[PDB]
C-alpha cells in the first residue's frame, strides 16, 4: 500500500531551426488520471490555429482560430478569421470576422480591432542591467468595432436586453466584468495580475446590413498587468510577424472524460527560439499566464508526474547551461526526465513559475 | 532432473538433497524479494536508483 | 458522441 | 405497512397505509394515481384541469377536497408529457435530454420516448410541476 | 385508429411482454438501451407512427408496472384493463369464539 | 499519513417529493487552518412554513462555538418568502453572544437577485447550465437595541466614522469580511459593491435606544457564486411541506478535524429535465471556499458515499461510477470516487452527476 | 521525494524581558517559483536606539541579492519612532543598486495606523485575538538626487505621465507590485488605496537636481495583515535596551532552496496573563504568502523546533505536544508537529502556540 499516487504522463518534443530562423516544431502529449475541475463533464475540444503571411510590405498576417468543443453533450464551436498587423511598434491593428455556434444557435461577427500595449516605464537601467527581464508592467487598450447581424430571435433579444441595461443601469461599465468572466475566469484574472478597467462604450446602434439588421458595438476596455501578463509583458514578441515567412499551424485538443485529461498538442510557429546575446540562443522563457492559470486546477490532486522533454537542435548547435541538466544526449537531441526535471514539471503543473532556461549556440 | 532432489533411499543422500532444496528455497526468497520490490517500484512509476540517485525513464531507457 | 459511449457503459468498478 | 416490516429506507411517500392495500385497486400504485388529461381555456383565462384516474372511470377536477387528499399522501397526479395541452416543447425537451445518454441503435427510441412527470401542491401556487430545475405551475405557465 | 396506447418510459421495466403481443407487420414497440440493462436501461417505446391501435399490447393484461396506458379517444387515460374496486378493509376478529380479539 | 475518513449518506424520497436524509461524517487527522484553536462549533438549522398561502417560512439557525475557550453563540430566526420570481423578502430577529457580551438584533431585509441575461439559446442548448452570472441587491433594515455601554460605544463610533470619512462605503468591506473572507470573496467570483448607508438613526424603543440602520449592497457573481446562479434552487419554499432540519458542527483541535452533519430538507434531488431526476449540482462556493484550506496537507482519503434511492428508482450516468450496489443502496468508494473526493476537498469543481429516475 | 529539512531554535530570556535569539535553517529540494534563477539574498537588519527620550531607534537593512547573475543591493537606515499610539514617524536615507546603476534616496515618512473598532466587548472576551481589521495610512516625502541620466529620464517620464494621464493614481498599483506581488496583495487581505500625490517638485541640492516626491497612500487589511492587526507588536521600542540584529538569506538554485536565518530581538515572547508568557502569535502574512509559493511540489518534511526556556520556565499546553523536555531544552519533531510544519509551509495559519511560566 501507498499514498494516493495519481500518476500523470506527458512527453514534449521541440525541434528548432538554425541561423536567424526562430521556428520550432513543438509536439506535446499528456495524460493525467485525475478528475478535471470542470462543472460540466465530459469536455472535449479541438483547437486549430492557422497562420499565413498576407503581405510583408507593412505586416498583414492572416490568422485563423477554430475551436470545436463538446461539453456535456453541448456542441460548441467558434472560428475567428482575422487580419492582424503591427501598424506601429507600440500599436497593433486587426480586421477580422468569425462565428460562434452552440448547439443549434449560431451568430456571425465581423470586427475591426486595435490594441495599444503601453509599458509604464522604459528605463535603460533595467534593459542593460537585467539580461533576462521577465516581468514588465504595462497596459493594453482594446478598441473593437464588432458588427453582429441580428437574424435570430435570441440575437435580437440580446440586443435590446443589452441596450436596456446600458440605458437603465449606470453601473453596466463595470458590472459587465462579472458576466464577461464566466465562473473562475474572474478568479484567474487576479492570479495573473490582470486588472480589467471598466469598459467604455462609444455607442450601440443597428443599421440595415446586406441582408438584415446588424448590431454594431463600439467599445473600449483596458487591462493592466503586474508582470505575469504575457499578453502585456511580452507583447512585442508574442506576435512574430516580421520573422514569419511561411504558414504557421498549431493543432491542440484535450479529452476531459471526468476520469482524466488526455492532451494532444502540435505546433509550427516562429519565435520558439529567442536570442540571448553573443551568438547564444534560448528557448523562449516560459509564459507566466499559462502556468499561473493552470495552477488553479493542478493543485486538487497530488500526482507523481512522469515527464519527458525532447529538444532537437539544428546541425552544429550545442546546448549549454540547461537547468535542470539534460538527462541524456543522443548526438544532437537532448532529453529531460526524472530527478530535478520531473520536480520542475510538477512545480509548473501546480502553478509554479520556476526558471527552466535552455541556452544553445554553435 | 536438475539434481536438486534425489530418488535416494539413504538418509545421507537426502541430507544433501534437503540442503540443496533449502538453499534453492532461500535463493528463491531473495530473488522474489528483489522482484516484488521491482514490481512495487514499477507499479508506482518511481524508477529511481536508490544508490546513485538517478532516475529511469520507462518510455526511453 | 464520445460522451455517449461513456454514458452507455455498464458499471466497470466491480471488485 | 409497519416501519419495522418494510425495507429500511422507506419514506411515507412509499409506505402505504390500508395494510391490505395492494388488492384494493391496482397493485402497481400504492396511492391512487390520477392523470392530467386535458387543460383547456374557456371564456376567462382560467384553465380547466381534468383529473381522470388511472382506472379511467371518472373525470374529476383538482378541487379543494382532492387537493387535501393529495397533501395528505393518499393520491398522486401525473401529466403524461405527450399531453396535447402542453406549453413547453416536450418533444424537443425529451429528445435533447435523451441525446445526452441514449445511443439510437434503433434510431427511433428517443423520438418516441414519453414519460410521466409528477405534480405537487404547495398552496400559494396551485398544482405546480417542477421540471428541468424550474417550478412550473399548471395555472398558466405549464398548462 | 383512435385510443392510442403509448408506453411510459418511467414505469416500464422493458420486459417486452407488450412487444410480444405487437403484430410483427407493425413494429410499433421497440427498445432503447442508453446503458446497462441490469439497471432498467432497456425501456420500451411505442412508435405512434407505426401503431395501428390493435389493443393487443394493453388488452393482453401483462404490463407489470402499468406503463401501458391506452389514452381514450377523448381524454381518459387507463392503466390496466380492469382495476379492483378500491375497497375499505379491516380484520374481522370475533369476540369469544374463533377469535377472542384482545 | 494524514488519512481523511469520511462517510456520506444520501437517502432520497420519491414521487414529486425532492426531500432527502443527508448525514455525513468526517475525521481528518490534520491541523485546521484556524489562527485560533481549538475551534469547536455546533450549528443547528430549522425551517417550517408559516403560511404557504404567500410563502413565509420560519427558518431558525443557532450557531454555538467555542474558539480558544471563547463561547460564541449566534441565534437567528427569519420569515423568508419569495415575493417575486426574482425578489425575496424576509423579516426576523436574533442575538449574538460572545462570552459575557451579548447584543440582540431584529431586522427586515429584501434581497433582489438579477441575472445579466435571460437568453433562451443558452437554455435550449445547455441542458445543465452551471455558471450563471448575476447580481444580488440586498436591502437590509436592521434594528439593534443599545443596552450595554459597548453597544453605545459601537453605535457612536460608527456614526462618527460615517460622518467623518467619505470612504466608509468601501472601507467597510475590510471590516465586513474579517480575515481570509476577503480572499474567499474574490476566489468565489463574488464582488461586494460599496454599501449605500441610507441612514443611521437611533430612537428610544420599548426599554431604551435602538440603533436602526438602513443600508444596502449589491454583491455580484462571475457564475460560481451559489447565492446568484442558483437563486431559485437554494430556497425551495414551494416544495417545503414539513419542518426541515440540518444539524452540523465540528469538533476541531490542533491535531485533528472531526465533522458530523445531519440533514432533512427538500432540494436534494432536482429534476434534471423531462422527468429525469438528479442529485442537485454540487454547490460550488463551499468547494472553492474549502479550496484555500483543504490544500495545506496531502491526505489519504477513504470516502464512502451511500446514496439510497427510493423504491423503483434506478440510476443512469453515475460519473464516477458507483462502486457497489444493493438495489437502492448505491455506494461510491475508492477508485475514481475517492479521487474525485480528494479533488473536491482540495478545492476542485469537477462534476459528479447522479442522474436517477424510476 | 522532495525531502524538506529544517531546524528552528528559540532561546529565550526571563523576567520582564521578551528577548529571544531565533536562528533557523531550512533545506528544500523543490524548484523555487522565481522566473529568474538562480536567485540569492542576503538580509541584514540591525536596530539600535538613539535615545529613550522620544523613541528614535536606528534601524539598518541591507538586502544583497544576485538574480540571474544580476547584482542587486538595497541599504536603508531610518530613525523610526511612535510619536503617538496610532501614528509612527520615520526619517532615513538609502540607496538601491542594480548592476552598475544605483540611486541613493532620502525620505521622511510618517505612518498612522487606525483600527476600525476598539470595542471593549472583543478585548474582554477574546483572550488571544488574531484579526484586527483596519487601515494603515502612509505619508512619504522622498527626495532622490538626479545625478545619472537614467534617474533624470525616470523623473521626467513620471512627471509627464502624472500630469497627462489621469488614471495614474490607480494604475501605479499595477507597476508598483512586481509580478506576483499584486496577487499576494489580495491573497493576504491587503487593499492598496489610490495614491494621491501632493506634488513632484525638484531643486538643486549639494551637487545637482534632486527629485522630491510628496505622496501618500493607505493600505487596508481584513485581519491577516500583520502590519495593521499587530501594529503595537511589530515595533517594540520600549523593550529594546540593547542593539538587535537579524541576519538572513537564502541560496536558491534551479533545484533547491537553502535558508539560513539568524535573529536576536525582543518581542519573541508575549504575556498571556497571570504571569504566564507565550511565544508570539505567528504572523499570518508570511504564512499565507509562502502558501502561494509553497504548494507547487509535494514534500516530506523533517522539521525540528527547539525552544530553550530560561532557568525555571516550563512549557504548559504545547499544541502539538513537544517530544522531549531535556530540562528547559524542549524539542519538536515529527508526528503532529511535522504535519503542522507542512501545513504552514503550504499556507496554513493553524495555531501552534507555546505557553510557559516560571
Ligand atoms: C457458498 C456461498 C456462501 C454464502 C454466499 C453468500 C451470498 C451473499 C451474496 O452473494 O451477496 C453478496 C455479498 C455481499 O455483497 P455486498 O455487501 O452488496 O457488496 C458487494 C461487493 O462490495 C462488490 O459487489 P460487485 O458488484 O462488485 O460484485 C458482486 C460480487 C460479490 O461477491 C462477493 O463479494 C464474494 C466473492 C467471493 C469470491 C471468492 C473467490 C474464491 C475464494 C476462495 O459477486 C460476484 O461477482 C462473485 C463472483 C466472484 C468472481 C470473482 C473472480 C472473477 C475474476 C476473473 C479473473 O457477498 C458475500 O458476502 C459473499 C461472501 C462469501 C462468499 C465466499 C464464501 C466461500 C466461498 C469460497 C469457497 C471456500
Ligand atoms: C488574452 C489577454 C488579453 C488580450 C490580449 C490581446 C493580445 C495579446 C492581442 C489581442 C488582440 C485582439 N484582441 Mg484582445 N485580449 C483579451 C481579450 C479580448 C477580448 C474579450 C471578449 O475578452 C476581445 C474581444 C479582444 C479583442 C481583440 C481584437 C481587438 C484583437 C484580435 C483578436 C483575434 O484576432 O482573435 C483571434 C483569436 C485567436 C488567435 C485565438 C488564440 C488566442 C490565444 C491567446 C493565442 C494562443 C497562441 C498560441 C499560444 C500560439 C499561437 C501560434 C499559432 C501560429 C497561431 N480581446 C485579453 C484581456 N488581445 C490581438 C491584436 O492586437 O489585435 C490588434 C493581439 O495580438
Ligand atoms: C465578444 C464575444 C463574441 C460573442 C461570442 C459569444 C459566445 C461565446 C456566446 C455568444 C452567445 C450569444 N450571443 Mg454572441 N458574441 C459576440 C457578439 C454578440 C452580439 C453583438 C451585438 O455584438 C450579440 C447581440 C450577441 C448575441 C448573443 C447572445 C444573445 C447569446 C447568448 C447570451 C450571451 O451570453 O451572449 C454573450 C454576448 C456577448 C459576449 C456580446 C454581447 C454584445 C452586446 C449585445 C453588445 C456589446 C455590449 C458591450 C459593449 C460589450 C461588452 C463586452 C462583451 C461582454 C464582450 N453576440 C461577440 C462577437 N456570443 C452564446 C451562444 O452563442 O450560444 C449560447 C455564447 O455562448
Ligand atoms: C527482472 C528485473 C526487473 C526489474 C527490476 C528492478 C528492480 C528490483 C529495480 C529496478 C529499478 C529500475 N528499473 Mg528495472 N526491472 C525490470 C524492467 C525494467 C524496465 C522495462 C521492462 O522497461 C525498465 C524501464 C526499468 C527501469 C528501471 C529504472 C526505473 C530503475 C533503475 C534503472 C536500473 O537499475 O538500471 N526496469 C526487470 C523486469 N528494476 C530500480 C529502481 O527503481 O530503483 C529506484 C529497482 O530497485
Ligand atoms: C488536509 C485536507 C482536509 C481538509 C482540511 C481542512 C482544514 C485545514 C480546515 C478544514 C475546515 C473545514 N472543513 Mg475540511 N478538509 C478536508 C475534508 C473535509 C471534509 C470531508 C472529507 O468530508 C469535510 C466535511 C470538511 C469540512 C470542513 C468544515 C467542517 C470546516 C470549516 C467550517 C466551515 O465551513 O465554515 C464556514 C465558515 C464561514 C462561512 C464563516 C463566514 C465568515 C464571514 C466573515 C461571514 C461571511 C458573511 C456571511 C456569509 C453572511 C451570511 C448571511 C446569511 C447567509 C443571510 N473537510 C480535507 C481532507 N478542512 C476548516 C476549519 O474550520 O476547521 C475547524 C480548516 O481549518
Ligand atoms: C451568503 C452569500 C451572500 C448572501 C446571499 C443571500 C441569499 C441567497 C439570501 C440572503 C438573504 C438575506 N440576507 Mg444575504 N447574503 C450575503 C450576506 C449577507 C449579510 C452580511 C453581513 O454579509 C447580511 C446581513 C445579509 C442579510 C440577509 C437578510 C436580509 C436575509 C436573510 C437573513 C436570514 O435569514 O438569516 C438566517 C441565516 C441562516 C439561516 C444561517 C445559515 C446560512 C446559510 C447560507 C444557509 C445554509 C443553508 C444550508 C446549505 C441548507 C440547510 C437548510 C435547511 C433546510 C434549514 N446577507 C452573502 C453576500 N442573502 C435571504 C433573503 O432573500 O432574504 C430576503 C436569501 O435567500
Ligand atoms: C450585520 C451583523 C449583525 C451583528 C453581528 C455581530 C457579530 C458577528 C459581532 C457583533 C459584535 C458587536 N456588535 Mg453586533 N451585529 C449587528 C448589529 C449591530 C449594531 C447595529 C446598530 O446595528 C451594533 C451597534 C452592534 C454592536 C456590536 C459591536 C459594538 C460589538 C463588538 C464590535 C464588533 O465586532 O462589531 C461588529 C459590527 C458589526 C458586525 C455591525 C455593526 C453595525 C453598525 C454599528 C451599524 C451598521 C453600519 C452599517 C450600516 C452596516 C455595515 C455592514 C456591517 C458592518 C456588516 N451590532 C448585525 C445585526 N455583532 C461582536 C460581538 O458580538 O461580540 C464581539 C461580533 O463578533
Ligand atoms: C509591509 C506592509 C505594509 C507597510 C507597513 C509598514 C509598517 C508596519 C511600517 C511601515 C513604515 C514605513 N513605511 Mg510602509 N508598508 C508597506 C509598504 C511601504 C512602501 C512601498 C513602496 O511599498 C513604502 C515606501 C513604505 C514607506 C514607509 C516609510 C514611511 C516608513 C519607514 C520604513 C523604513 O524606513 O524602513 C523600515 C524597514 C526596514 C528597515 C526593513 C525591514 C522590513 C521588514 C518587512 C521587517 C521585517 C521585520 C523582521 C521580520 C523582524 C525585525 C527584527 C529586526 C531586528 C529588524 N511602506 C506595506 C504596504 N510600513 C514604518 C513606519 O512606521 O515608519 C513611520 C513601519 O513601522
Ligand atoms: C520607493 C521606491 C524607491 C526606489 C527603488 C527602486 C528600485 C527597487 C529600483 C529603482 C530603479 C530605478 N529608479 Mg528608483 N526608487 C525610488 C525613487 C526613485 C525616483 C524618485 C523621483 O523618487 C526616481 C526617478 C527613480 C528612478 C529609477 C528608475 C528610473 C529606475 C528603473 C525604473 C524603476 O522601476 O524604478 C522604480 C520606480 C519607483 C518604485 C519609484 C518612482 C518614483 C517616481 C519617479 C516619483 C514617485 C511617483 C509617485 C509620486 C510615487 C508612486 C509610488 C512609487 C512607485 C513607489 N527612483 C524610491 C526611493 N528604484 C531600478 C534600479 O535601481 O535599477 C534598475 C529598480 O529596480
Ligand atoms: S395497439 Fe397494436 S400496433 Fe399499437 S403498440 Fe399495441 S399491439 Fe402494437
Amino acid at each position: 500500500g501507498s499514498n494516493d499516487v495519481t500518476t500523470a504522463h506527458s512527453d514534449y518534443e521541440i525541434v528548432l531551426e538554425g541561423g536567424s530562423s526562430s521556428w520550432g516544431k513543438v509536439k506535446a502529449r499528456a495524460k493525467v488520471n485525475a478528475p478535471p475541475a470542470s462543472p460540466l463533464l465530459p469536455a472535449d475540444c479541438d483547437v486549430k490555429l492557422n497562420v499565413k503571411p498576407l503581405d510583408p510590405a507593412k505586416g498583414f498576417v492572416r490568422i485563423s482560430a477554430v475551436f470545436e468543443s463538446i461539453v456535456d453533450s453541448t456542441k460548441n464551436k467558434l472560428t475567428i478569421e482575422a487580419d492582424i498587423a503591427n501598424e506601429t511598434k507600440e500599436r497593433r491593428i486587426s480586421v477580422g470576422e468569425g462565428m460562434v455556434s452552440v448547439g443549434d444557435f449560431s451568430h456571425t461577427f465581423s470586427f475591426e480591432g486595435s490594441v495599444v500595449n503601453l509599458f509604464y516605464y522604459r528605463s535603460d537601467a533595467v534593459r542593460r542591467n537585467v539580461p533576462n527581464p521577465i516581468y514588465m508592467q504595462g497596459r493594453q487598450f482594446h478598441d473593437i468595432l464588432m458588427k453582429v447581424p441580428l437574424d435570430n430571435n435570441d440575437l435580437i433579444d440580446t440586443w435590446e436586453g443589452t441596450v436596456k441595461a446600458i440605458g437603465s443601469t449606470g453601473a453596466f461599465n463595470d458590472w459587465i466584468r462579472d458576466f464577461w468572466f464566466i465562473g473562475p475566469a474572474f478568479t484567474a484574472l487576479n492570479e495573473g495580475g490582470q486588472r480589467i478597467s471598466r469598459i467604455e462604450v462609444n455607442g450601440l446602434n443597428t443599421e440595415s446590413g446586406p441582408k438584415g439588421p446588424v448590431g454594431v458595438s463600439r467599445w473600449r476596455f483596458s487591462h493592466g498587468g503586474s508582470g505575469m501578463v504575457d499578453s502585456i509583458s511580452r507583447w512585442a514578441e508574442l506576435f512574430p510577424s516580421d520573422k514569419l515567412n511561411r504558414p504557421a499551424q498549431v493543432e491542440a485538443g484535450f479529452r476531459s472524460d471526468s476520469q482524466g485529461i488526455e492532451v494532444k498538442v502540435d505546433g509550427e510557429f516562429p519565435g520558439v527560439s529567442v536570442d540571448a546575446g553573443g551568438g547564444l540562443r534560448r528557448i523562449l522563457n516560459h509564459p507566466l499566464i499559462p502556468l499561473v492559470h493552470h495552477g488553479m486546477v493542478g493543485k486538487f490532486n497530488n500526482f507523481n508526474v512522469d515527464a519527458q522533454l525532447k529538444v532537437v537542435l539544428p546541425k552544429g548547435y550545442k546546448i549549454r547551461y540547461a537547468a535542470p541538466q539534460y538527462r541524456s544526449q543522443n548526438l544532437e537531441e537532448y532529453r529531460w526526465s526524472g530527478g530535478a526535471y520531473a520536480r520542475w514539471v510538477e512545480h509548473v503543473c501546480k502553478g509554479g513559475v520556476g526558471q527552466f532556461e535552455i541556452l544553445y549556440a554553435q | 532432473s536438475l539434481g536438486i532432489d534425489t530418488y535416494s533411499t539413504k538418509t545421507a543422500d537426502l541430507e544433501a538433497a534437503g540442503a540443496r532444496l533449502l538453499g534453492w528455497a532461500a535463493f528463491h526468497f531473495l530473488v522474489g524479494s528483489v522482484l516484488i520490490f521491482g514490481g512495487w517500484r514499477h507499479w508506482t512509476h518511481n524508477l529511481t536508483n536508490p544508490f546513485t540517485g538517478r532516475c529511469g525513464n520507462f518510455r526511453d531507457f | 458522441r464520445r460522451f455517449l459511449f461513456q454514458r452507455t457503459e455498464t458499471r466497470s468498478t466491480k471488485w | 405497512m409497519q416501519p419495522q416490516l418494510s425495507r429500511p429506507q422507506t419514506a411515507s411517500n412509499q409506505v402505504r397505509k390500508a395494510v391490505s392495500g395492494p388488492w384494493s385497486g391496482n397493485a402497481v400504485h400504492k396511492a391512487e394515481k390520477y392523470f392530467i388529461t386535458s387543460a383547456k381555456r374557456d371564456r376567462d383565462g382560467k384553465l380547466q384541469i381534468e383529473l381522470v384516474p388511472a382506472s379511467g372511470r371518472r373525470k374529476l377536477s383538482p378541487t379543494p377536497e382532492m387537493i387535501r387528499r393529495l397533501i395528505d399522501g393518499e393520491i398522486e397526479i401525473y401529466i403524461l408529457t405527450t399531453q396535447p395541452d402542453i406549453a413547453i416543447d416536450m418533444n424537443k425537451e425529451i429528445i435533447d435530454m435523451e441525446n445526452r445518454y441514449v445511443i439510437d441503435f434503433d434510431k427511433r427510441g428517443v423520438k418516441w420516448t414519453m414519460r410521466e412527470i409528477p405534480v405537487f401542491y404547495h398552496e400559494g401556487k396551485g398544482l405546480c410541476v417542477e421540471l428541468h430545475n424550474k417550478i412550473y405551475t399548471l395555472d398558466q405557465f405549464f398548462k | 385508429a383512435k385510443k392510442h396506447y403509448f408506453i411510459i418510459e418511467n414505469l416500464c421495466v422493458g420486459c417486452g411482454l407488450c412487444l410480444d403481443k405487437c403484430p410483427p407487420k407493425v413494429n410499433a414497440i421497440g427498445y432503447k438501451f442508453y446503458g446497462d440493462v441490469q439497471e432498467g436501461g432497456f425501456r420500451c417505446y411505442i412508435d405512434q407512427a407505426a401503431c395501428i391501435s390493435c389493443s393487443a399490447c394493453f388488452s393482453g393484461d401483462e404490463c407489470p408496472s402499468g406503463a401501458l396506458i391506452e389514452v381514450l379517444p377523448d381524454g381518459e387515460v387507463l392503466d390496466f384493463s380492469y382495476t379492483p374496486p378500491e375497497r375499505l378493509d379491516f380484520d374481522l376478529r370475533f369476540l369469544h369464539r374463533f377469535h377472542r380479539e384482545a
